[PDB]
RNA sequence: UGUACUAU
């Protein structure tokens, strides 16, 4: 199984 | 299955000339006991006529040469007789080597795919005169049969031998064939096909083993490396996560003489995917290699992605460090990050490429602070025990 | 606590 997290922005 | 005149109620005083004169050599060469005797017999003292008979009976008749080359025992005798022919500089030396190439060229693909005949191909590629060995490369197939050669457990070594002992100008078509995207996908999805690609990449690298090349040869080598590397980095994500091709991405990322392709690999498929790839069985090794050899400006972006690149879980508060530290594959990436930071502040790794020494202290302080707060949970695992002891030996020094 | 290849 994988535990994925939302990425932040790069601006 | 041996002729009865030689059988014993094989004799003891059976000479090689008895076998050569009898015309029954093909029977001995396919029998285990007989071919073992012929193996030792051709190593002794040979007269000019005895060599002449061996040259005609073993590598002089195409159909017999093919039958022996594809034989479990006979292929050893063919390699031995080929060696004797190459070592006999008499008036027939040129005619024999020319005929031997035609025998091999006329059945290149069938001999390559054969378990035993491919050994005869490899022996001829590295032992015949370079002018004659290049003619063998031209006989290689250019269609799907080349793929079948690259992914065969035995035939793949023929291409490897070509790469090792033949100048690049003769097999540059193999690079373009492998660089074809559909061919790269099929070849790099196979365990033996990856070995072919790995050997080609090593040969096309301007490392210590290629300083003997001329300028023209180096320029030809750099052109082939760029064409293959371009096709490799376009499938970078597929190869980095593949069960076999992940070793190739590790090599490109870790090899010093391929450092300009480090940046290409990391930004194309690793950046903004570190947390996901760190949790994969195969891609996690690539992430490890990337952290270890990345340039300092790119290493900072990688570290900042793990430390501050992801939004924590909205229910539990787990961040990327919390996930990787206790994942069965991600924990190795964190150990690698800690080892890198500990080596930098201890003088084992140069920090100076700006001076990123203060950058390594920030990352170490982050890792130390997290390991301190989670020491109880980490002490349950071997990975956490390593991390706690890694930080422990630093404080002593 | 975690992968290939090294083929008669």
């Amino acid at each position: 199984p994988k535990q994925l997290l939302q990425l932040r922005s790069e601006i | 299955v041996l002729p009865t005149w030689s059988l014993d109620s094989m004799r003891s005083r059976l000479s090689l000339s008895e076998v050569l004169d009898s015309g029954d050599l093909m029977k001995f060469a396919v029998d285990k006991t007989g071919c073992q005797f012929l193996e030792k017999a051709v190593k002794g003292s040979l007269t000019s006529y005895q060599k002449f008979q061996l040259f005609e009976q073993v590598i002089g008749r195409k159909d017999d040469f093919l039958k022996l080359s594809t034989n479990i025992f006979g292929n050893y005798l063919v390699q031995s007789v080929i060696g004797i022919s190459l070592a006999t500089n008499d008036d027939g030396y040129t005619k024999r080597q020319e005929k031997l190439k035609n025998f091999i060229s006329s059945q290149m693909t069938d001999m390559c795919l054969d378990k035993f005949a491919c050994r005869v191909i490899q022996s001829s590629l590295q032992n015949m005169d370079l002018s004659l060995a290049c003619k063998l490369v031209q006989a290689l197939p250019r269609d799907a049969r080349l793929i079948a050669i690259c992914v065969d457990q035995n035939a793949n070594h023929v291409i490897q031998k070509v790469v090792a002992v033949i100048p690049l100008k003769n097999w540059e078509f193999i690079v373009d064939f492998v660089a074809t995207p559909e061919h790269l996908r099929q070849i790099c999805s196979d365990k033996y096909g990856c070995r072919v690609v790995q050997t080609i990449i090593e040969k096309l690298t301007a490392d210590s083993m290629n300083v003997d090349l001329t300028s023209a040869a180096q320029n030809l080598r750099e052109r082939a490396l760029q064409r293959l590397m371009t096709s490799v980095t376009n499938r970078c994500q597929e190869l980095a996560t593949n069960e076999y091709a992940n070793y190739i991405i590790q090599h490109i990322v870790s090899n010093d003489d391929l450092a300009v392709y480090r940046e290409c690999i990391i930004e194309k498929c690793l950046m903004r995917n570190l947390l996901s790839l760190s949790q994969e069985k195969f891609a996690s090794h690539v992430v490890e290699k990337a952290f270890l050899h990345a340039p300092l400006e790119l290493l900072a972006e990688m570290m900042d992605e793990i430390f501050d690149g992801y939004i924590p879980h909205p229910d539990t508060g787990k961040d990327a460090l919390d996930i990787m530290m206790f994942h069965q594959f991600g924990n190795y990436v964190v150990q690698c990050m800690l080892t890198i930071c500990c080596d930098a502040v201890s003088g084992r790794r140069q920090t100076k490429e700006y001076d990123h020494a203060i950058s390594f202290q920030d990352w170490l302080k982050k890792l130390h602070s997290r390991v301190t707060k989670e020491r109880h949970r980490l002490s349950r695992f071997s990975s956490g025990k390593k991390m706690i002891e890694t930080l422990a030996n630093l404080r002593s020094t």
